């Protein structure tokens, strides 16, 4: 659930 | 450009990021990568390329994000590359280089590729 | 990191960096394109994530420079991305988006993509 | 799979391709850089990873056109690289790299990198 | 080309591939990820620009690599693109792209980049 | 007026 | 430990 | 000679 979308 | 990139700018997913272009080719700003909560937000710094344009050609850009505020270290940073486009619809087309910190075994495994466009709507 | 980022990093190709890594993720400095002269010099700015690390992990950082000073404006941007890894030979490995502005026409042909390491010697 | 894989694919620009899928990871076919003419044709070669998805998985695969035909020669070769999804709206998602052969001064220059969607309609 | 690009080729990390270069563009071969072993064997295809040179330019091609053989199936897939060089120092120097089949949620983190040398030595 | 697209 | 390089 | 390497 990386940073860069969630 | 500059005016132009100055502004709220949002994605296909839900992301947005806010930016000033700066007089001297700077580019700084917040990065949100979910438009709800007040710390999904990471601190942007990048440059833009002004130039006198007869042909309507794009302004190359790049700004770059660490995947750590005071929630989250994400032990990653990400890189944007591309070009505003101006106008009725203006937009920012892009692709991006994700690297994670890595031990040195897994070191080829640590760069992901992708693509992204922006628009003011 | 941070303390082993800042200084002046050497590629293959004769190109040289001298970066400051600040204390909040913040990466400053300039990139000569040749060592010799004066401007192949242009602005740098990016970021790097700084974590406690157990097991030998890199660093992940980013940053851009836009191809503009005063003597060439070359409609371009490039965005490095990689990881700082310490010690007796310490090295940055990155991969490298370049874009330049173009006429939409020409927009499926405006980035080059390929990879440097940097060296402290 | 397979079967979803064999049959004529569109992008967004006017490229078509025609590809059979064989039953053990063979891709052959040809790609027409525009559907009118009878030699915007290459030949087209890649493969397929089949396996048992329970979980509504893309199929990893890639091909290589080279730009050389009767008509043209290019000096150069395009990979793409991606996945295939099917249902009622199937599509192969893909990101490419497109090589020129250069001198070796030229050597950093020789790759460009992008992306297409491809659907049956 | 052809006659150059047919044989073993090295990489710094212990793969090997095989390789015959037909007469009207074709590659074929095999790809071992190790040496030693007989089934981290893997079938390759791909394609080869030849053309007259009078310049010292490389010659362009690509290939596939899909990871299924009768011992493994890694639900993914490889593509290589670059240039080959010959000479006393012949080398093939490639940027490649590995795409693994994901759910669609996934689908952003598909895709890694990376390069690679290879030499008959 | 790459063979890609043309 | 993927097929490419082991 | 892009001001990248010259």
């Amino acid at each position: 659930c990386h940073p860069q979308f969630c | 450009a500059e005016a132009g990139i100055t502004g709220t700018w949002y994605n296909q997913l839900g992301s947005t990021f806010i930016v000033t272009a700066g007089a001297d080719g700077a580019l700084t700003g917040t990065y949100e990568s979910a438009v709800g909560n007040a710390e999904s937000r990471y601190v942007l710094t990048g440059r833009y390329d002004s130039a006198p344009a007869t042909d309507g050609s794009g302004t190359a850009l790049g700004w770059t994000v660490a995947w750590k505020n005071n929630y989250r270290n994400a032990h990653s940073a990400t890189t944007w590359s591309g070009q505003y486009v101006g106008g009725a619809e203006a937009r920012i087309n892009t692709q991006w280089l994700l690297t994670s910190g890595t031990t040195e075994a897994n070191a080829w495994k640590s760069t992901l590729v992708g693509h992204d466009t922006f628009t003011k709507v």
